[PDB]
């Protein structure tokens, strides 16, 4: 089992340094590697790192960006990238190449890789300038059947989880994933199909839920 | 240097999935495998070394391949086989991963344009939100005309996840607009040319 | 310093030989290209010789280039000497003078008796029921080490 840290947001200029909490007892011969995917390109590996010995070797392409190091009293593995860039804006795996003691490898100091059977939760960091704002939140109002909507705006701070009628509606429900909008700050709108005719049979009210602003609200939505 | 094809799969439950993952340079088939990803979730590791199933792995999942050229196979496609498929070499290299998707008949996007509130009237940005319900395939196109006019370059297309229970999509495009350009324009049509339709679909409404 | 040790273990097989650092052929120059950790000789006692190049540079490298050596030549003395190390693949190997009285190959002072040292049961396993007891002796210098006997 590996565990990984919080969502974080930094500025492009600072660095960010993400943890890996391991399970098991043969901490000293672990090897653990750090990789991640663009929301829009696929996987790419950045290296793996020993704890007892402390070596490292990375791919080609973050071999001066990037550092690893792990630190045993915890058992944590660390993370960090120094300047980040938008192009650097993703979500960031752990994942337990193999353990030394029956790896078979350490050659040459520099070890190898093997196949990554346990892997982190995930940790996503958000890197853009823009400042930390709450989401507004309008209506999206209106033989067939019926949509009606809540919409959710300006929000620089991502993950946004909407729920509807006290979370106790789920039927035919959507929630899109978000738009980041030139300005930097994303929206999302969260739509739902009914009856054509349960449009005045029941109130709708759909539940914003925005973790890192702190920040919640009920909206009715009637025409 | 992995070489993945095809890009996207789909095919129907029950279905026989084959994708390549291939090498510019030989491999040694000791150090490949695959990998299944779902979103909000972390990557699964199918196979290990060459044609190992890892455990807690159904037995549809077949490794196979020697030298520069591998094949992942599903006989039997069960419903929750169709995430994302990556695979990758240890030393440490992968591929832009393959889409396995679910076939399903054509149909069309039952369509929807909602008015911007006078709650966001009011606040000096307005902002109206055409949407595609429940349909498939993805492939899509939402052309926005203002006063009985084209627009262009002001709209955006946020695009769902492959629906588990009824395998359709849905689409919503959002045309952003200032207020003052709101009020002097009045025909807010909304334009959807979909596979599923006949003629293009347009649900609008007047300001 | 602890970049003088040559790490080079092909364990291709599973056999974890390498939990104990996490937890006939005379003496001579053995290339590091073949090493698996520490390489101890037995002067009169143990050491711990590191990577290091030809003319003798010690090599923060973990023995990684072809050129990264062990010395054992250079520490024998002006007497009985012998010296093991852990190759890659994790057989035990030896150097000293061929055998009675006469010491054996490597860590072997006596046909029974070894000069224990840190990493002495990763090398010799079968050595672990042995007990010890503890010898001064002059062969110019003073030396003192511990004696792992049969
Ligand atoms: C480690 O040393 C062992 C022997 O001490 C090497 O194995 C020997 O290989 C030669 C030729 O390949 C054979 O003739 C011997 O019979 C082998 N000895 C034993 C005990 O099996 C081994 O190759 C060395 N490791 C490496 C990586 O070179």
């Amino acid at each position: 089992l590996l565990e990984q840290s919080g969502a974080e947001v930094k500025k492009p200029g600072s660095s960010v340094k993400v943890s890996c909490k391991a399970s098991g007892d043969t901490f000293r011969s672990y090897v653990i590697t750090w990789a991640r995917q663009a929301p829009g390109q696929g996987l790419e590996w950045m290296g793996a790192i020993i704890p007892f010995f402390g070596t490292t070797n990375l791919a080609q392409k973050f071999q001066g960006r990037v550092t690893i190091t792990a630190d045993e009293s915890t058992k944590t593995v660390y993370m960090d990238l120094s300047s980040l860039r938008s192009d650097d804006t993703a979500v960031y795996y752990c994942a337990k190449a193999g353990d030394l003691s029956v790896g078979g490898v350490l050659a040459g100091g520099v070890p190898h890789l093997r196949h990554f059977d346990p892997w982190g939760q995930g940790t996503l960091v958000t890197v853009s300038s823009a400042s930390t704002k709450g989401p507004s939140v309008f209506p999206l109002a209106p033989g067939g059947t019926a949509a009606l909507g809540c919409l959710v705006k300006d929000y620089f701070p991502e993950p946004v989880t909407v729920s509807w009628n006290s979370g106790a509606l789920t039927s035919g429900v959507h929630t899109f994933p978000a738009v980041l909008q030139s300005s930097g700050l994303y929206s999302l709108s969260s739509v739902v199909t009914v009856p054509s005719s349960s449009l005045g049979t029941q109130t709708y009210i759909c539940n914003v839920n925005h973790k890192p602003s702190n920040t919640k609200v009920d909206k009715k939505v009637e025409p | 240097e992995l070489t993945q094809s095809p890009g996207t799969l789909s095919l129907s439950p029950g279905e026989r999935a084959t994708l390549s993952c291939r090498a510019g340079q030989t491999v040694a088939s000791n150090s490949l495998a695959w990998y299944q990803h779902k979103p909000g979730q972390a990557p699964r590791l199918l196979i290990y070394g060459a044609s190992i199933r890892a455990s807690g792995i159904p037995d549809r999942f077949s490794g196979s391949g020697s030298g520069t050229d591998f094949t992942l196979t599903i006989s039997r496609l069960e419903p929750e086989d169709f995430a994302v498929y990556y695979c990758q070499q240890y030393g440490s290299t992968f591929g832009q991963g393959t889409r396995l998707e679910i076939k399903r008949t054509v149909a069309a996007p039952s369509v929807f344009i909602f008015p911007p509130s006078d709650e966001q009237l009011k606040s000096g940005t307005a902002s109206v939100v055409c949407l595609l319900n429940n349909f498939y395939p993805r492939e899509a196109k939402v052309q926005w005309k203002v006063d009985n006019a084209l627009q262009s370059g002001n709209s955006q297309e946020s695009v769902t996840e492959q629906d588990s229970k009824d395998s359709t999509y849905s689409l919503s495009s959002t045309l952003t607009l200032s207020k003052a350009d709101y009020e002097k324009h009045k025909v807010y049509a909304c334009e959807v040319t979909h596979q599923g339709l006949s003629s293009p679909v347009t649900k609008s409404f007047n300001r | 310093h602890i970049n003088r040790t040559a790490l080079n273990c092909n364990d291709s097989l599973q056999t974890g030989f390498i939990t104990s650092l996490f937890y006939p052929r005379p003496c001579d120059v053995v290339s590091a290209r073949t090493v698996c950790g520490p390489v101890y000789c037995f002067t009169p006692s143990p050491v711990v010789v590191g990577t290091t190049d030809k003319l003798g540079i010690p090599t923060y490298n973990w023995g990684e280039n072809e050129t990264d050596v062990f010395m054992l030549e250079s520490l024998r003395p002006p007497g009985w000497f012998g010296c093991t190390w852990m190759n890659s693949t994790g057989f035990t190997k030896t150097c000293g003078a061929p055998p009675p009285t006469d010491g054996g190959s490597g860590p072997w002072i006596t046909p029974r008796c070894l000069v224990d040292y840190p990493y002495r049961l990763w090398h010799y396993p079968c050595t672990v029921n042995f007990t010890l007891h503890k010898v001064r002796m002059f062969v110019g210098i003073e030396h003192r080490f511990d004696a792992a006997c049969n």
